[PDB]
């Protein structure tokens, strides 16, 4: 069960005592980096993102893989080369999570032109994440896809703090009838404003971690869900009348 | 600058009340009770000036001394008197006059408020100085950072590593 | 929270009361030692979650009350911390399962690539559904979350108690079709080890892939790392 | 001083602080009450509730002004559009899983999450799905658990853990799932468990005694002490007509901050259960109904029928300062000099006050980094003067005990258990000395189990030797302190309630009177109530001294009247009456008058406060109520003056120091009388 | 308002204000503008229309 800070862990940590955590993959590179120079490591990426980094590629992907690649470089170069490309093709991609699970998703008209970049990501509404990619088709059920990601969070989530634990299963449910177009046009906009009221209201990230997904998809595929929503009143208000 | 509840109409009555020659009326022990027409007995028995504490069930501090220039706080109570029950129906029966006249009507904004207006009704009063209650915290705990400090269990002793 | 465990409380039941029976083994005791000279000893406690992991492989693969108490005695802890770190954290088991415990993952990335698919095959020859057992005590299925095997997903892990602490298990299948986790469990009944890993390739290596979660279709494409390993070298550190 | 005092804006407003304030503080410093649910004064920062985010300039994100320290230069902004926002999101984030249970809900209208959604949540809600259903708990008979209610603000968890020190409660499962109390069935052992439900901000937990009998704004509340003890906690009666309903704690630092027992919690109940309303007189079939005229001239009669020295007047725990001070004026009157207490050592010498109270009081008690316990039970004489103890055990202050190891919810060192250990502690032959030498402000604390021994003087010699050799008493500082387990007997100590030499030496060789007057006494000794002999009751509870009496005059109970009753560190307080007179039960003190008038000696006063000026006559501290008075200290002047006590009846260094309190929940006739307390003792006996 | 809740945009009742102007002694109030505002003819006379309805904010 999380802390907050202040106080920070240099300040106050494990004990007591001063404590850094890191992650392994920065860990690992600093001997390399430091045998062969902070010149050489910076000789790559963009001002303030160089280096390289390891990228896991799944999803519909002809070739998923786990590969070490210079940083900045483009989605579609990335996945088309050293992946295989889409299955089906570039033109049946949909979606792509760039940053693991926690991070906006990108349709296919902002993944075509953008790069693997903190500060390219970022200004498109997204993040670098964890730089794992993640590819869905024109077969997929988006609205599936964030549903089940949602109920994940929901089983993750710690519950220490009141909103993430009492909204998790809120947006879970939401987001399930959503799935069957059980739901109402002005509901979406009342789960955008769920989604403001738990971000940065919490004690740790995690319910940014969960409300961001669900915005990035209300944000990149509204018609998609109020077409389901107006499609199951072709399955439902049948037997009203 | 000056801010202290700003926005409402009790300016219009913190005014009214200082008003020259209206504010400086005073009578006399027991003469108020005088002009009141009840009978002579209501000043024989005798009577709490205090305020309330605040209760146990509930975190609020509005009712509370807290805000003293907020709200009147002083209240003025009398000794509960012999009580019965009907033998009809069980009801509390009883015959005081004054049951409930100072909890339900009787604040005052300050002890000194109370105490004229006992003196000039001739009510014979005591007063109880409320309990201050106490911000400061306990050295255990003080901050948020003392919930996992060193003091727990002392330092960890480098013992148990590999090589000792 | 996991499958198998609906209630956050104690309940009674003649194999689980406040009357079992549990001790240590001497190999289990000198390996809990062990573990316990990781930690400074005025912060004995930190030890508790690889203790309660070890003595659940010594029960056999889930924790009872009586190990709770004999653990919350050796760690000089409260009894009330054990059952909320046990009631925490998904691995720990507080109701009775079988000899295997298999587990898939449910994660999106894995949904994809035809876990439902995986699922259903499951569900069609084992006979049980997530939470449930065999009635010869054999398999028993629970749903997890990402298992951290994404590029070869769909992938199941399927632990092993049969052989005790000494002999516990943690084998990753991935990449796997129904014909895949089919052969798996047969082989796992018949007394035969199934490969670990994936079933078409090393490891994240590119590969082919799993289509439509049903056939594995092969793909060739640029590989990485194929030349002579680097030497070793390192830089002027002088100025 | 390096600005102890740092200086931040709340709205624009500069506020003085002292360092280390949290944001919560400042702003309570501010004026502003900010909505709060998990954060206590007394328990540690959880702030897992997200109610106190507040706004600061250069900052993002709301702050947790519950744990936010303030920092110089801050601001604070507590209306903007982005904090009520932020307090809606939260209550609707509050509301939506909890049961509307509020018709059936007990805390409806004392409900701080019912207040605070009132005043910073909105009205309606957009909530339509199943909630999270949660079975109840069972922790005893004193607490009925609600758990679906609960809103996880874990101050349970804290309370338990912090101030009772039992640590029996927790947090399982996990996310909404995550479930609060103990994983097995298990009592909640704790003495002062019944705190826990006023903490409770819900209705989650709740009093099992006081479920579904009566709602908070049915009651009258009264400000009254704690009767039960020698603390006298400060507390605040509820009454429904003449019945009381419920008695709950109110604040007093110096005294119990925000606890009551839980036997001064519960025994209200047994007010209602063998109630002497009406005076009886001894016939020849036995007491019957019969007048106070006739009840008086009955006593009067039996008291003028015998000479003075066969009088035997008996002040029981709970007589008042004003009856036993008639009382005494009255036997004094005529003659008599026999005078005894319930709560033995009626014999003890009382010259300075000092010598038997706490010189160091309850909060300045704080101030002692080293605490020396000599044959005392704390936590079966005063769980609030326990739990004081452990709070100041929680930050770094060592506590020694000499006598009986007993669980006391924290650690300490078991320097003995007899004298003899007491005296090898003072010889210097145990480490426990050196670091009383050591110790900047040594405290040392003893019973009044010490004062029923029969050697009591040479136990308090050894003490002074052992102050002394210490210094424990010194400049600007007094460790040494005397407490009690009952409230009549500090007020007959500073009124001279003690009996005559001449009534010592008859009682030496064996003199037995034939007259026996008990006020409020059911728990004598049958050496001073001889069999055969006349008996003549006060009281307002039929018990064993009710039984045995041939005159009984149905007496006023402390929830009925307002009598004087002074704590063991000598701060004077008072009872309040809440409920009128139960039947035709009359004042003590002047029934005391009335009988004095029949006698043929009328008392010189008239009026509760012609008694109360004659008490401050008597001892002039007796007028300052609510306060305490700096008591003189005369060194090793008054040891050496009752060296002669000493010498007689000596030492004896096989007698353990024990306590002489060996039921908790039932030390008098009310407590024997309680419902509660009984199913408490079957509780703690149901569980072997 | 079904699915949008928020209350803080229409809570009239607690935002309501009083404030203490300023001492009105040292003002000069020119009954010149008063009365050069007021109308000289049977024409060019002006009447405020008495309202329909009281407020209904939308309901
Ligand atoms: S955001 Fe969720 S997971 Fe993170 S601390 Fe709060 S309740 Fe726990
Ligand atoms: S705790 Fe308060 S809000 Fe909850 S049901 Fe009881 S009265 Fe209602
Ligand atoms: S039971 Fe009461 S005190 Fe304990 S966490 Fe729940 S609301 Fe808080
Ligand atoms: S999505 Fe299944 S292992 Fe990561
Ligand atoms: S008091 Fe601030 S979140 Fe609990």
């Amino acid at each position: 069960k999380p802390r907050l800070k202040p106080p920070f862990p240099a300040g106050v940590g494990l004990y007591g005592c001063p404590t850094t955590v890191t992650n392994v993959e920065t860990v690992a590179v600093s001997p390399t980096i430091l045998r062969r120079g902070p010149e050489w490591f910076s000789s790559f990426g963009r001002k303030n993102n160089a280096g390289t980094k390891l990228f896991c590629i799944s999803g519909h992907v002809n070739r998923p893989v786990t590969v070490e690649e210079e940083m900045s470089i483009p989605l579609k170069e990335l996945i088309e080369r050293h992946a295989g490309g889409v299955r089906g093709g570039w033109d049946n991609l949909l979606a792509i999570i760039p940053g693991g699970s926690s991070v906006p998703l990108l349709p296919k008209k902002i993944c075509d032109g953008v790069l693997m970049d903190f500060d390219a990501l970022k200004e498109a509404q997204s993040g670098l994440g964890t730089a794992a990619v993640i590819v869905m088709d024109k077969s997929t059920d988006v609205i599936d896809a964030i549903a089940r990601l949602s109920y994940f969070y929901k089983h993750e989530s710690c519950g220490q703090c009141t909103p993430c634990r009492e909204g998790t299963g809120w947006l879970y449910d939401i987001m399930t009838r959503m799935k069957k177009g059980d739901a109402r046009l002005e509901e979406i906009d009342m789960l955008w404003e769920i989604t403001k009221q738990i971000e940065g209201h919490t004690i740790c990230a995690l319910g940014d971690a969960a409300a961001w997904p669900v915005q990035g998809l209300i944000r990149h595929f509204r018609g998609e869900m109020e077409e389901r929503i107006k499609s199951a009143g072709g399955k439902k208000k049948l037997a009203a009348t | 600058e000056f801010a202290t509840a700003s926005a409402d109409y009790s300016i219009a009555m913190k005014k009214a009340a200082e008003i020259t020659g209206a504010a400086e009326s005073a009578m006399g022990p027991k003469e108020g009770g005088f002009t009141a027409g009840v009978p002579l007995d209501t000043f024989t028995r005798k009577a709490r000036i205090y305020a309330p504490a605040r209760t146990a069930s509930q975190s609020g501090l509005a009712r509370t001394v807290d805000f003293a220039t907020t709200t009147p706080a002083w209240k003025i109570e009398f000794e509960p008197t012999a009580k019965w029950q009907n033998p009809l129906m069980g009801w509390t029966s009883s015959a005081d006059p004054l049951e409930n006249v100072g909890r339900s009507a009787l604040v005052f904004y300050t002890k000194e408020e109370a105490m004229r207006f006992c003196e000039k009704l001739g009510w014979e009063y005591e007063v109880t100085e409320p309990n201050k209650r106490r911000t400061q915290r306990t050295k255990r705990y003080m901050q948020y950072g003392d919930n996992f400090g060193t003091k727990r269990a002392g330092v960890p002793d480098l013992s148990t590593l590999p090589s000792n | 929270t996991n499958s198998t465990d609906i209630f956050n409380i104690h309940k009674d039941t003649p194999e689980n009361n406040a009357a079992t029976s549990f001790e240590f083994s001497e190999a289990t005791l000198k390996v809990v030692n062990d573990i316990i000279a990781r930690y400074p000893p005025n912060y004995k406690q930190s030890a508790i979650i690889p203790v309660l992991d070890v003595t659940q492989q010594e029960n056999g693969g889930w924790l009872s009350l009586a190990a709770m108490n004999r653990v919350a005695k050796l760690l000089d802890m409260a009894p009330i911390r054990v059952y909320e770190v046990a009631t925490f954290y998904t691995m720990f088991n507080r109701t009775k399962i079988g000899k295997y415990h298999v587990q898939i993952c449910g994660t999106t990335p894995c949904r994809l690539q035809g876990s439902q698919k995986i699922e259903e095959a499951i569900t069609k020859h084992l006979g049980i559904g997530i939470g449930q057992t065999t009635q010869d005590g054999l398999f028993t299925l629970g749903e997890m979350e990402c298992m951290g095997a994404c590029v070869n997903a769909p992938m199941v892990a399927i632990a092993d108690y049969t052989k005790g602490v000494s002999g516990f298990e943690y084998i990753y299948y991935e990449d796997l079709t129904p014909k895949d986790i089919v052969n798996i469990l047969d082989t796992i009944k018949k007394g035969g080890k199934p490969k670990p890993g994936s079933q078409y390739r090393l490891k994240a290596e590119p590969a082919g892939a799993v289509h439509g979660g049903e056939k594995w279709v092969p793909k060739d494409g640029e590989t990485t790392l194929t030349g002579a390993p680097r030497a070793p070298y390192c830089r002027d550190l002088n100025a | 001083p390096p600005s102890d005092h740092l200086e931040v804006f709340v709205n624009e407003q500069p506020v003085k602080i002292p360092k280390g304030s949290s944001v919560l503080q400042a702003c309570d410093a501010a004026g502003i009450d900010i909505p709060r649910f998990c954060y206590h004064q007394r328990l540690s920062i959880a702030g897992n509730c997200r109610m106190c985010l507040v706004e600061v300039e250069k900052v993002p994100k709301p702050v947790a002004s519950c744990a936010m320290p303030a920092g110089p230069g801050m601001k604070i902004k507590t209306e903007t559009p982005m904090v009520k926002k932020a307090r809606e999101g939260v209550m609707e984030f509050l509301l939506i899983n909890h049961p509307l249970d509020c018709p059936i809900c007990d805390q409806g209208g004392e409900c701080d999450l019912q207040d605070q959604a009132m005043i910073f949540g909105s009205d309606r809600s957009r909530f339509v799905e199943a909630k999270r259903a949660v079975e109840d708990k069972n922790l005893g008979p004193l607490v009925k658990t609600v758990m679906t209610r609960c809103i996880q603000c874990t101050r349970c968890v804290r309370f338990a853990s912090e101030v009772a020190g039992t640590a029996e409660l927790g947090v399982t499962g996990r996310g909404r799932d995550s479930e609060i109390g103990t994983y097995v069935e298990k009592l909640m052992g704790s003495e002062l468990s019944g705190n826990v439900v006023d903490l409770c901000p819900v209705g989650a937990l709740t009093s099992k005694p006081y479920a579904f009998t009566a709602r908070s704004w049915e009651l009258k509340g009264t400000e009254s002490i704690d009767v039960s003890d020698g603390l006298g906690a400060n507390i605040r009666v509820d009454a429904r007509g003449t019945e009381v309903m419920r008695i709950l704690p109110r604040l007093n630092e110096a005294v119990n901050e925000e606890w009551l027992s839980d036997k001064g919690r519960y025994q209200y109940d047994g007010l209602k259960h063998q109630r002497l309303d009406k005076p009886m007189v001894k016939g020849p079939k036995g007491l019957q109904v019969a007048t106070w005229q006739d009840a008086l001239g009955a006593a009067a009669a039996a008291l003028t029928s015998a000479a003075p020295g066969e009088v035997r007047g008996i002040a029981g725990k709970l007589a008042d300062a004003e009856s036993m001070v008639a009382l005494m004026d009255l036997l004094r009157g005529l003659g008599a000099g026999d005078l005894a207490h319930e709560g033995g050592f009626s014999d003890m010498p009382a010259d300075v006050r000092s010598t038997y109270t706490a010189n160091t009081t309850v909060q300045g008690l704080e101030q002692s980094d080293l605490v020396l316990l000599v044959g005392t039970n704390p936590r079966w004489e005063s769980p609030v003067f326990n739990a004081r103890l452990r709070k100041m055990f929680l930050d770094g202050t060592q506590v020694g005990l000499v006598g009986a190891p007993v669980d006391l919810t924290y650690k300490y060192e078991h320097v003995g258990s007899d004298p003899a250990a007491l005296a090898a502690l003072a010889a210097g032959q145990h480490p426990f000395l050196e670091r009383l030498k050591k110790a900047a402000r040594p405290a040392v604390v003893v019973g009044p189990g010490v004062l029923r021994r029969a050697d009591r003087e040479a136990v308090m010699k050894a003490v002074h030797e052992l102050c002394g050799k210490a210094g424990v008493v010194k400049e600007g500082w007094n460790g040494f302190n005397v407490i009690h387990d009952t409230a009549s007997r500090v007020a007959a100590l500073d009124m001279g309630f003690g009996p005559s030499a001449a009534a010592r030496a008859r009682r030496a060789q064996g003199a037995q009177p034939k007259v026996v007057y008990l006020l409020g006494s059911d728990d004598y000794s049958e050496e001073d109530v001889p069999e055969g002999a006349f008996v003549i009751y006060q009281g307002h509870h039929g018990d064993r001294g009710a039984s045995r009496a041939n005159v009984v005059l149905p007496g006023a109970a402390y929830t009925e009247k307002s009598g004087l009753y002074v704590n063991f560190e000598g701060r004077v307080q008072q009872t309040r009456a809440a409920v009128p007179l139960v039947g035709d039960a009359r004042e003590d003190w002047a029934i005391l008058r009335a009988l004095s008038e029949v006698v043929g000696k009328r008392l010189p006063y008239d009026s509760h406060a012609a008694v109360r000026a004659r008490l401050a006559g008597i001892a002039p501290h007796f007028a300052n109520i609510d306060a305490v008075q700096t008591p003189v200290w005369l060194n090793g002047e008054y040891v050496k003056g009752v060296e002669a006590l000493a010498k007689a009846a000596p030492l004896q260094p096989s007698a353990p120091l024990t306590s002489t309190i060996s039921n908790f929940y039932m030390t008098d006739a009310i407590s024997r009388a309680s419902r509660t307390m009984a199913k408490c003792i079957q509780a703690r006996q149901q569980t072997k | 308002l079904v699915y949008d809740i928020k209350y803080f945009v229409r809570d009239y009742r607690r935002n309501n204000k009083y404030t203490a102007r300023t001492v009105d002694a040292k003002t000069t109030f020119d009954f010149d503008k008063l009365y050069a505002g007021m109308p000289t003819k049977p024409e060019q006379v002006k009447n405020v229309t008495r309202p329909l309805i009281m407020p209904t904010r939308g309901y």
